[PDB]
């Protein structure tokens, strides 16, 4: 914060294994495909100032989503479809089974 | 450590009288002092309670106006004094300090009032 | 008077910055526990709440006095004048000391040197639940602490003999879960800065279902035995069985979703996600059945006749036998 | 008004048996629930202070049971001084006492 | 409430009330913060605990509350009660129409079902049966047990309909009775408790 | 109606007496809740006599709207 990069110079102590125990990370909804140290300087209007930047490159998973959201969407698709299989003359059972899978 | 009661008392009823209970050995200012009266062969009755180092004082329902105890912190002295005493509080009378447990650890030594004529 | 002298004498010259033994030895340090509730397991944060009195011992000969008392019993006011281990727990996401009405700390100094300092803390430690078998499953998960800045060579830590004692176990707050057995370990770990002697402390757990019976596995058979219902309904009767598939199939979805609520949002299927998916398959299956039979019955009725009565048979053994199979493979794990 | 009933009224005993007094409140009283000894012609003495805690100077054999309302007095080896009236008294409320219990030799 | 003294023993720190033990803990009248529960009184006590470093006093305090029903009857109790009416008007129906009677039934278990749930979510996560679940329980049971009367007669319609006729007519008259029954003795076993 | 007393009364605490707010859902639902008794009991006499089948509906008709707004009015005349 106070020190400019004249004052003061940031590193990564190793530079490639400054930054460990990030393999080991269990996320339950996410999980850790790459990571990156940086080093750079910003400016503001006071000075210039060292940066290091740790990223995270999270990729969501799919095996809950997929269960939990698109399956119920697929099957009230199946179940909409299935009125056409149904006689031209039951309008209650078509008309209750659509508009109710609409509601759904 | 110790508590020193007054002789007994022989007095007329429809008089007044006042007990003393002197204390020797610590300070009445940081305990209570209770007055107990006991009935020849019978249990022992709750008079009333003071805090000496407030002032504050409770009675008995059954001797609320009758009794009245007073306190005197320059010499640890603890007063008891009865109204109008009828013909059949004839009994002893024990002067008490609140102890550990709330219990009742030190007593006197007893006063025996006697109303007759 | 003389304990005001000795307290005094002890502090003279003395620099609470150094361990003792800074160059000669590393510090046996001896801890005890005394767990007063071990809080609520929420599996959400993977985290459960504990409250202990923990208590660290050790020998400082700087703190030696010679007189004719034994102990010095003292409150916090000397802790922070004498050197003090910088223990820290290694899985806590969250922990505080307690400080209400005066610091719970305790310090007692003894004739020979000997320090014990006890205090008592509430900590939000961290433990990874591997939640597949869930409800039917049993977890142990660790409470770890060591030093933070000394290592192995420094600070050496080592159980007592009576190390971990819980209260009643009957006033704690496991809803979900069963306290059963506890046990100590020590280990050393590699860190970027040094070797550490870490001591955990695993409090295994089992899972009484209680709560989750009587909140999804009991409704989830209700509405599965009210969509068998639907074959007892005459055939006839067109949307009175579209109506029992609809609602039933309504129900089935918020009850899953009410139902997926209590663990968090893992990307496995556990063993109740899978009771839900097959009782909302069954479900389905019997509405689809249904939808082939009023197909069928118009095409040809001596096929759709006897389906009817083979549903009426074949989906009251068929969850049972899920059921059972169900049951006995998610409980003998 | 907190009523303490003692039972019984009155007993007797030999020497070198176990004896054991009750006292029943109406309302509750924790543990503050003490025990006095008053020999004949002279002035109560404390003898357990709570439930359950012996004073200073009382012997062993003394000792108390407490709960929230029904509390109890048991001495052991019983030697030949305890020929004297025993009370119970609460202190959880202003402090009322009990009927007495009369101790006698036979 | 318990409290005592950390660091210091019986020998060293003991503790006592200032005042009588039922008038130190003072509760004052408009203090009173509690929406489900009824203060009823407090209850003081002095003990002793021991420790791994000793024997300490610990000043115990108790109070006594009871709970306010007002909310739970309203949220649980009425609606539970008026869905088992709403399930037991279906038998007054005629038995020639069986759509009818049949999202009757279905939409009652749904009511019971959301009712249930949000009944459930109010409670802590506790692994036992209270009294408020016996209740949604038998109510259950009783709209379930509606519904399934209802399909059996159905089911006996069009083969032998006296027989249907004969066992609505004493559903209709058989369910108001058990209902009512365990009405008074869960009240009645509850209340008194 | 459950819906709507469910998803509105999670919002406060758990307070024992009748609200307003509460007093009004619940006469929405006893009117609701009598609306079905009586649609129950034209279906009761439905196939037996068309005429009094008919009388309550009509009856209802113009008998529910009138005691409705008179609930409405004394719930908002004395609740302000
Ligand atoms: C960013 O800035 C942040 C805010 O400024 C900052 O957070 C602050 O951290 C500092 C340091 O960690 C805290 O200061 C210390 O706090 C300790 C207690 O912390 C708990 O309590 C505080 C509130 O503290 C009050 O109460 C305690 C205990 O009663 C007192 O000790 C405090 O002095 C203070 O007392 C007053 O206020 C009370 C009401 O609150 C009144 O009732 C009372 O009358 C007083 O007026 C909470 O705020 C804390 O919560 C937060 O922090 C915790 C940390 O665990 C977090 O987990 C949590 O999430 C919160 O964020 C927490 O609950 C104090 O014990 C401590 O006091 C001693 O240590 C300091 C430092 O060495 C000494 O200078 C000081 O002299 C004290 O030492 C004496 O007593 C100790 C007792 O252990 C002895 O060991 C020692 O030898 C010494 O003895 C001598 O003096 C005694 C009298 O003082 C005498 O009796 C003895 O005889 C002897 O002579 C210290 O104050 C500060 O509270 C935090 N502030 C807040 C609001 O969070 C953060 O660190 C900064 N971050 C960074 C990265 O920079
Ligand atoms: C996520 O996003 C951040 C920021 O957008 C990424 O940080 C960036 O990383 C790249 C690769 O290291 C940097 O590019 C490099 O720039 C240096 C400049 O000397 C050049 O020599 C290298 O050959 C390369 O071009 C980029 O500057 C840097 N950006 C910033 C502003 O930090 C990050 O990589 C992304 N993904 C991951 C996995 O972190
Ligand atoms: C806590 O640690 C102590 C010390 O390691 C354990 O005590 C040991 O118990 C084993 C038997 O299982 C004995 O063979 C050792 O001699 C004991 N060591 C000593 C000196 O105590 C204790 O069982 C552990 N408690 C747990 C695991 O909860």
């Amino acid at each position: 914060y106070g020190y400019t990069t004249d004052d003061i110079e940031f590193y990564w102590r190793g530079d490639d294994n400054a930054v460990t125990g990030v393999t080991k990370i269990e996320l339950p909804q996410f999980s850790i495909v790459d990571y990156k140290l940086i080093t750079k300087k910003v400016v503001f209007s006071t000075g210039s100032y060292p940066r290091l930047s740790l990223s995270f490159k999270l990729k969501r998973n799919i095996g809950y989503f997929i269960l939990q959201t698109y399956m119920p969407s697929i099957l009230i698709t199946i179940l909409s479809w299935v009125s056409f299989w149904i006689n031209y003359d039951a309008s209650a059972a078509r008309v209750a089974l659509g508009i109710t899978t609409v509601l759904t | 450590v110790q508590l020193q009661q007054s002789g007994a008392e022989l007095v007329k009823p429809g008089a007044s009288v006042k007990l003393s209970c002197t204390a020797s050995g610590f300070n009445i200012k940081d305990t209570y002092m209770y007055w107990v009266k006991q009935r020849p062969e019978q249990g022992l009755e709750w008079i009333g309670r003071i805090d000496p180092a407030n002032g504050d004082t409770k009675y008995d329902p059954k001797f609320q106006g009758k009794a009245t105890i007073t306190t005197d912190t320059f010499s640890n002295t603890a007063y008891l004094q009865l109204s109008s005493l009828t013909s059949e509080d004839t009994a002893v009378y024990y002067c008490a300090r609140k102890g550990l447990r709330w219990a009742m650890d030190y007593w006197g030594q007893g006063t025996s009032v006697t109303v007759s004529t | 008077g003389d304990v005001t002298v000795i307290l005094n004498n002890l502090l003279e010259g003395y620099d609470n910055k150094l361990r003792p033994d800074i160059g000669v030895k590393p510090t046996l340090i001896h801890t005890d526990m005394y767990v007063n509730s071990i809080g609520p397991v929420n599996a959400i944060n993977m985290e459960y709440t504990i409250d202990i009195f923990f208590a660290q011992t050790w020998y400082d000969r700087r703190l030696k006095f010679n007189s004719t008392i034994k102990v010095l019993r003292l409150n916090s006011n000397m802790v922070g004048k004498i050197w003090i281990p910088d223990t820290f727990f290694r899985n806590s996401k969250k922990a505080d000391a307690h400080w209400i009405t005066t610091p719970n700390r305790m310090l007692r100094i003894w004739n020979d040197g000997r320090v014990l300092y006890t205090l008592r803390l509430t900590i939000d430690a961290e433990c990874q639940l591997q939640l597949h078998n869930f409800p039917m499953d049993e977890h142990s998960c660790p409470l770890e602490f060591s030093s933070y800045g000394y290592p192995r060579e420094e600070i050496v830590y080592q159980w007592k003999r009576s190390s971990v004692e819980v209260g009643d176990t009957r006033s704690w707050r496991l809803y979900q879960f069963s306290f059963v057995g506890l046990r100590n370990t020590t280990e050393v770990v590699k860190t970027t800065s040094g070797d550490y002697v870490v001591m955990s402390v695993y409090f295994d757990l089992s899972r009484r279902m209680g709560y989750f019976t009587i909140q999804t596995y009991i409704p989830c058979t209700l509405i599965v035995v009210l969509s068998w219902v639907s074959f007892w309904i005459n055939k006839d009767a067109v949307p009175a069985r579209t109506s029992l598939g609809i609602t039933t199939v309504l129900t089935m979805t918020t009850l899953s979703t009410i139902a997926r609520k209590s663990l968090p949002k893992v990307s496995y299927v556990t063993a109740m996600d899978l009771f839900v998916s097959v009782c909302f398959i069954f479900v389905f299956s019997a509405l689809v059945e249904y939808g082939t039979l009023h197909y069928f019955v118009s095409s040809q009725p001596a096929r759709a006749a006897k389906m009817d009565s083979y549903a009426r048979i074949f989906f009251p053994t068929a969850f049972c036998l899920f059921n059972l199979v169900y049951w006995v493979s998610y409980l003998y794990l | 008004n907190i009523v303490m009933t003692q039972s019984p009224k009155s007993m007797s005993m030999s020497v070198g048996e176990r004896v054991t007094l009750s006292c029943k409140a109406s309302e509750y009283v924790g543990t503050y629930v003490s025990w006095y000894q008053q020999k004949p012609e002279q002035s109560p003495k404390l003898l357990i202070y709570g439930a359950s805690n012996r004073y200073t100077g009382v012997p062993d054999r003394f000792t108390g049971s407490g709960s929230a309302t029904d509390f109890t007095l048991t001495i052991g080896s019983v030697q030949a001084e305890d020929l004297a009236d025993y009370h119970c008294g609460q202190s959880y409320s202003y402090p009322t006492f009990g009927a007495g219990t009369k101790l006698e030799l036979k | 409430l318990k409290f005592g003294s950390y660091a210091y023993t019986r020998a060293e720190v003991v503790y006592e009330w200032t005042r009588e033990p039922a008038r130190s803990v003072v509760v004052a009248e408009d203090g009173s913060r509690l929406n489900q529960y009824d203060l009823l009184g407090q209850t003081v006590d002095s003990g002793i605990v021991q420790s791994s470093t000793g024997e300490y006093v610990v000043m115990t305090t108790h109070f006594h509350l009871k709970r306010k029903i007002g909310y739970f009857v309203i949220q649980t109790y009425l609606p539970c009660i008026m869905t088992v009416i709403l399930s037991q008007v279906s038998f007054w129906l005629n038995r020639e129409s069986v759509p009818a009677r049949t999202v009757f039934g279905v939409t009652t278990v749904l009511t019971m079902t959301t009712l249930s749930i949000s009944a459930r979510n109010s409670l802590p996560k506790v692994a036992y049966a209270t009294a408020m679940d016996w209740f949604i329980a038998v109510c259950y049971a009783f709209v379930f047990s509606a519904l399934i009367e209802f399909a059996t007669v159905n089911y006996f319609t069009k083969s032998q309909p006296a027989r249907a006729a004969k066992i609505d007519r004493l559903s209709r008259i058989a369910f108001p009775l058990l209902f009512g029954i365990f009405n008074l003795v869960y009240w009645a076993t509850y209340l008194n408790r | 109606m459950t819906t709507i007393n469910t998803h509105l009364r999670e919002t406060l605490p758990k307070i024992p007496y009748v609200k307003a707010i509460d007093m009004y859902l619940m006469g929405c639902f006893v009117f609701v809740f009598m609306a079905l008794l009586e649609y129950a009991l034209v279906n009761y006499i439905f196939f037996s006599q068309p005429a009094r089948a008919a009388a309550i509906d009509r009856w209802s008709r113009i008998f529910f709207p009138v005691v409705f707004s008179f609930f409405n009015i004394v719930y908002w005349l004395y609740y302000v």
